[PDB]
This record gives structure tokens, sequence and C-alpha cells, in this order.
RNA sequence: UCUGAUGGAGGAUCGAGUUGAUACUGACGUGCAAAUCGUUCAUUUCAAUCACGUUUAGGGGCGAAAGACUAAUCGAAAAG
RNA sequence: GAGAACUUUGAAGACUGAAGUGGAGAAGGGUUUCUUGUCAACUGUGAUUGAACAAGAGUUAGCCGCUCCUAAGGGAUAGCU
RNA sequence: AGAUGGUAACAUAUAUAUAAAUGAACUCCUUUACAUAGGCUUUACACUCGGGGUGCGUUUUCUUUGCACUUUACCUUUAUAACAAACCUUGGAAUCAAUUUACUUGGAGAAGAGGUUCGUUGAACUCAAUUCAAAAAUUUGUUUUGUAGCAAUAGUAAUUCGUAAUUAUCCGAAGUGGUAAGGACUAUCCUUGAAAAAAGGAGGGAACGGCUUUGUGCUUUGCUACUCUUAAUACUUGUAUGAGCGUACCAACAACCGCAUCAGGUCUCCAAGGUUAACAGCCUCUGGUUAAAUAGAAAAAAGUAGGUAAGGGAAGUCGGCAAAAUAGAUCCGUAACUUCGGGAAAAGGAUUGGCUCUGAGGACAUUAAUGUUAACUCAGAACUGAAACGGACAAGGGGA
């Protein structure tokens, strides 16, 4: 199942890049309780302007959200930034107001 | 000079009136306000809100 | 295991009231509570339902008695005698 | 109360009716005023 | 309120005067399910429909002096 | 006869509430109050507690009896 | 607002702690309710507040109750005193 | 001129709507309709746990995280399902058996097997309809749909759009037992725990088609497609639905009674979380409040409401008045006396935290053996700390 994050608005004005994003999804997703074990069961793709995160195994999609918010609140850009539902499998950064 | 617009609001919301917050600022709106239909337009905008309920989580 | 030595039923009064009360008391309960003889269906499950009322449970039929027991004596000597004739 | 009878509700209509103050303009030419804490009318 | 699935009993019951209004639903359900609600008297009679083609065929059947409203 | 369970009796026990009022002879005693406040204490399956309705009226009533109570009035109420 | 410790708003620190100054009712009250004004007196300090004062307004039932039944019991009729 | 099934318990009218299953006088019942105590059980509501989604919050550090929402009324005899009971058919019981927590029951017919009904509840159960295969001149197994209709169109929480509209979610499982009701029971009484309005059932069997005709309601001749029940319409009937009254607010904290905006009194229901035996105490969420016939400052005497005090320990005092002393729970131990029931929590000892473990106590399926999964409740052992642990709260002083 893919999940998938869009960064177009953020990075397109260039407040945000995708490659730190993409990193920290990496090393930061917790599978078995271990934050490096994705391996083959759990993977993270790459994407210009989204990420995907590819899930075989059971899964919260707040997860996502929870570590977006974790990477803007860390940088200070969680003032100005907000994950919004887009679909049934996709977030999506979005400015207040 | 705002308890009629406390009381509504409370009243329109379904909650309590010391959880509802006018905006400190730009009160003169919220007195003109004197009905449901006017208090329920700028909640919409956003001159009330309803303040979130204390937080008692079950963690311990 | 055995409750009581001797109180027996009267052991729900404690110390209250005399012994002599409570051993006369004692007497005449136990064969309050007691169950009879129905002769009507020859069941001993009669049980007093009110003072002078007892029931069968399983004929569900009443009968008229005494006090404390399902005949008393002065009442069987009137009948023997007037069946006799 | 709430429940009342009609007769004891049209009572209490005429005193709430005789509380009220002089008119004005026949003022150009009242004492029997009552509150309804201070003295209960009893009927 | 009465739930009828008999689709001749349907028409019968539409057919009699005291029947005034058809109400007609239409939700997604997972595909769009429908239900047909006449409106009498006494009761309001629905019935459900999985399929389109016949809520259609029925919807247009029904005696059209009688007054339609559709919720959606 | 003895032992272990089961069972759930009793104007049984502790105890909040309720209903009261033991002591401090505490406070107050020009009181919050013409009887209150604080602590302490008694009471809680029954002769239990409460409400409304209803009966009993003054040399009368009513009294688990103190000459108690009978609208702040009682060894004879209150009004004229 | 002439005037703000006790009017209103926001922030904070706290309390009541579902045996609650929380919601519904009865008895009793009777307009105290609501809105708009308003401060001579009252609101034992202040007061622009208010259960105060003033002018208006507000209580919608075949289904909630009364109304019906009978109880403890009350009145009355026939008599009789 | 009054229907039918089942051996039976009993059942049957599903018309838009289960409306009609003849029935008089006269009767006989039932409902209304009833105490208390005890536990057991079922359901709804409450609370709680985990998963999914959505939004928010924390984010020096940690946190697959903490919080909120994720809803569904009355009515449809609601249909069914399930269950405690009672009853029917068959069955024919001692080696007595079935069975409850408890006892209850049986040749006056038990167990077993198959049924009927009421009552609980109110979509349970494939419940309904539908797709697919097997029975015959209409049955059984397999899918889809629908929160069963009400019903999503309403609520709720979100994301957008002129400023009124669009959109997405509203579903996968469980545990505790708090409250309420119901059920089937057991027990108590020298106490047996209202009535009527109203409604129902039965026993009984008085009366009997229609059109026309003779004669004095009756005998009669000639013909047969008729009686009830619900709904609608038309006309006649006085105008052929739904009277009147209460409904604001307080209910005490200033709306009541106490002469008052008086620390007094004054009836009922709802009742969250943590700790806990607990609706106790203490703290907290929803709701409410931050107000009390005053404030500021200073802070001595004295008062009042409390604390603590070396050594002694009732010498104080009429008198241990007041205060202090443990006081929970677990384990142990418990005298005189006694009406044998008690005394008794007699007296009097020990233990108690935290952490890491160990042991015991259940339910569910497959071909004697293997997996899935829940409750907190006891017992024991290490380690640990300023030897402390019913750490606050709460909570007997004993004896002669």
């Amino acid at each position: 199942i893919k999940y998938v994050l869009d960064c177009t608005k953020p990075v397109k004005d260039t407040i945000l890049d995708i490659s730190g994003l993409e990193q920290f999804f990496k090393d930061k997703i917790k599978v078995d309780k271990k934050t490096n074990n994705l391996k083959n069961k759990v993977v993270v793709t790459s994407d210009e302007y989204k990420i995907y995160i590819t899930v075989h195994i059971p899964f919260s999609k707040r997860y996502i959200k929870y570590l977006a918010k974790k990477y803007i609140k860390m940088h200070q850009i969680r003032d100005f930034l907000r994950v919004i539902a887009k679909g049934k499998l996709a977030y999506e950064f979005k400015y207040f107001q | 000079s705002l308890t009629l617009q406390k009381r509504l609001a409370a009243s329109v919301l379904k909650c309590g009136k010391n959880k509802i917050w006018m905006d400190p600022n730009e009160i003169s709106e919220i007195s003109l306000a004197n009905s449901r239909f006017s208090i329920r337009k700028l909640y919409k905008e956003g001159l009330i809100l309803k303040k979130p309920q204390k937080v008692h989580s079950r963690a311990r | 295991s055995r409750r009581t030595k001797k109180v027996g039923l009267t052991g729900k009064y404690g110390t209250r009231y005399g012994s002599s009360l409570r051993k006369q008391i004692k007497k005449i309960e136990l064969m309050q509570h007691a169950k009879y003889l129905c002769t009507f269906c020859g069941k001993t499950a009669t049980k007093r339902t009110c003072v002078g009322i007892w029931k069968c449970k399983k004929c569900k039929r009443k009968v008229c008695g005494g006090a404390w027991s399902l005949t008393t004596p002065a009442a069987v000597a009137a009948k023997s005698t007037i069946i006799r004739l | 109360g709430s429940i009342k009878r009609f007769r004891l509700k049209q009572r209490l209509g005429k005193c709430r009716r005789q509380n009220r103050p002089v008119p004005h303009w026949y003022r150009l030419k009242n004492t029997k005023r009552r509150h309804w804490r201070r003295t209960k009318l009893g009927l | 309120p009465k739930q009828i699935t008999d689709i001749r009993k349907f028409l019968k019951i539409s057919r009699k005067p005291d029947t005034t209004a058809v109400i007609i639903m239409k939700k997604k359900s997972k595909t769009v399910i429908t239900k047909l609600k006449l409106r009498t008297k006494k009761y309001l009679y629905t019935m459900v429909f999985a399929d389109r083609k016949k809520a259609e065929r029925i919807e247009n059947s029904l005696l059209p002096s009688l007054k339609r409203i559709y919720y959606p």
C-alpha cells in the first residue's frame, strides 16, 4: 500500500527541501519498535515534489503526519505549516488561513 | 456589556459559558451582535471561538 | 461442621432475651418451620404460609391448621371422637 | 408555583397591573405600591 | 414508516388515490443505491433498490401526476 | 459425634449519608442565628427516616410520660 | 464611564470536585424572566452593577399535567335528637 | 343460520389497514392489583481497552505519541434470533437421576428427543430481497445489497468555495460492573403487605335469507345469486374532530419561611476520572465560580482557630476536662466469665514501598495430542533505599 505526502507548495516556496524530509523518514519510522529496520517490508521512495511510503505491514497513516510535524517543528517551520489529508492515501503541506 | 453575547454564544455552540472566547480587541462588533443569527455569523467569521476542553490525559 | 452446640436456630437471636425464653421459642419454631405430610398427595411438602394456613408445595392445596404445627392434639382428638360414630 | 389555577393567575395579573405608577399627564394636576420581595400579597 | 419488498405491492400502493408524493433518495454505497418512498396518509412505504437500472425503470413507470421529491 | 465447604438469619456489628445532640460546660452570647457555628459524639433493615393528604381543638386534644407538645404562646393555647 | 478593588473583555493563579453555588421539578413566591434605557433612594465599602427604578415584551399541547377513578377521609340527603 | 388447521400444548384474516371467525338475558373469572430480605442471572445505559480515519497539541530531548469526534429517537402486532420459565407429544426412571450459587424436581410420569406459549428484549440471527447450484405440476445450500424501514436528507468532527454552496468520515473488535429494569428463585412474619374507574376472556344459547303474493307477525304459492367487516364518496342531519385551565422565572447561592439580599430551615431525580472496600476523604474532566454588609498597610499586647516543644509523665484538677496515644489490611495469638449465642477488633505480636521475576486460579478446534485468547486476585523470591513504606487522606486506646 502506497502513501503519498506532497510538498509541492512548500518546496516551490523553497522554505523546505525534499532530501532532508526523505532522509528523516528513512531513519525515523520505527517498525517493531526499532528505528532502522525498514528493509523489504517498509520502503520510502523518491520524488522531486512528493514523498512516497510503500508499506507491507499494518501501518497507520497518522504516523506520516506525526513525523512531518516533528520535522517542521525541529526546523522552526511548524508555525506556518499544516499537514492536511488530501485523499484516502495522501497528505499535503498547507499554509495557514 | 457582553453578557448577552456570552449567553447566546454558549447556547449556539452547545458548550459552557466559561468555554467561549471573544476576541479581546474588536469587541464593538460583538456588542453589535444581539441575536443567535448574528452570533452564528460572526463565530463563523471567527470572533467567538470555543476554547478547547482542558486536557485530561489517561497515560499515567 | 456443627456450628452451634445447642442454641440451634435460635442462634439468630444472639445473647438477647433469656436462655429459657430462647429455648422455649426454639422448641416451637422447630415445628413451625418443619415440613408436614400432605395427606392429599402423600408428599412431605406442606409448609406454613401464615399463622394458621398450611400449603402443600405439590398439591398447591392449603388447609387450616395450628399456629405452629399442621395439627393440634385438641383438634385431632375431636376429629377422632366425631369419626368414631 | 408553575402550576396555578385560573382565578389565582388572574389575581396575580391584576396585582401586577395595580403596581404601575401614576401617569405623568395625570400628575399635571402613588402610595398603594408594593414590591414582590418586601410585602407579600398573601393572596 | 414501513418497508416493502414486493415490487407488485409497491406499484399497487402507488396507484392508489391516497398516495401523494414519491421520495427518491440516491447515495453512494462503496455503485449508487437508491430508495423509493411513497407517502400515503397512513404510512411512508420505502423500497431499497441496489441496482440503478431497475430503480430508473420503476421511477419512469411510476404514475406521473403524483409529485416527485428528490432528496439529494 | 467430629471436620471442611456451602448458605445468608438477626429489633447483629463498624460506618458515610439521613435522623439527632454526648462533651468541650469551646466559639458566639449588642450573635450569622430570639438556639447558630466548630470539633467531638449517637444513629443507619428497622419500635427505621421523609413528603403530601387526612383525623383528633382548649378544662379539650395528643403524650414509649418530660406537666411534654398543641404555630417563638401551655401546671389550661390564641382572638375578641 | 465624570468617577472602576467588587461592571465588561482577554491573560494568569485557583475553587466548586458529580453527596456540585451543575442540570431538572414540588411547596412557597408572583413577573423577580427578556430586551432597551437608567441611578433619587436601596444594593450596610464603592458601583457605570442589580432580583432597584422606567418603557415595552414574553408563557402556544388531542399525546406533559389537571380534568376521570377510588383511599385515609370530608360534606350533604332520609330519618332521629 | 354463524371459517379453518395441529395428536396436543396451540395456531390461522398481512386487505394501503391481521377489519370481520353470529351470538341476547343471566352468571363466573382475569387484568387493573400491590410487603420485605437475600443472592444468581439477562439487557440497556455508564465507564474503560485496542485497531482504522480526521483534526489539534508536545516536540532542548523522548514519544508509531496525548486529546477530541467517529452518533442514530419514537413508531413498524417491528419481523426474527436468543434466553429464564411453564405446558404438549414421545419416552418409562434405584446402581436413582436431572440440576442450582443456594435448593429444587420426578410413576400425580424424571432423564433423553421433538415441539407450543408467554415474558424479556428490539435487526440479534443470513433478518429481508437478490445471484448461483440441488428438489416438481414450489423446497435446500452459495454471493451481493441495506446502518432492516425510520436514516442521513438529520447530527458530529473536518477540508474548501461568492459570502449561501461543495467534498470526505461517521467502522473492526473486547473488558469492568456503577446505575436501572426484568426474570427465575429462596427466605421472613402472633406483620400476609388498598380500592375503584376502565378493559378482557368465558359459560349459556334468546333472534334469524332476499323479491312477490293469499288469508288473520303468522301458513301459503312463483324465482334466487345474499349477510357481515373495513375504507372512500354523496345527501340529510344545527355548524359531523381533538374542549377548558396551567406552561415565563427562582427554588435559595440574594427570588420561599425566619422583621433582611439572615452562616438557619426547606421534599424529589440525574451522578464522570484517579487512589480506594467505598456514592468516604483528597485531587481532577464536563458544567459552574473566582462571590460573599468593605478594602489597603502594619503586624505588638490580648482574643480566637490551630501547630511544635528538652527532661519528667497526671505531681494539674472536683474529675485526665482538653489533647495525645494505633487506628487500614494480611498472618499469628486471644483470658476471666457466660444465658454457650458471646466476651472478641479481648489482651498482645509481626508484616506492609519500589523494581525484576516465579507459581496458581479460565474460555475457545482439530485429528490421546497442537494452537488463539481474557480478568485482576492470591502466594513466594531476589534486588533496592538515610530501616521507609495503611508515608498524604482515612482510621478503635486498652485492661481490672
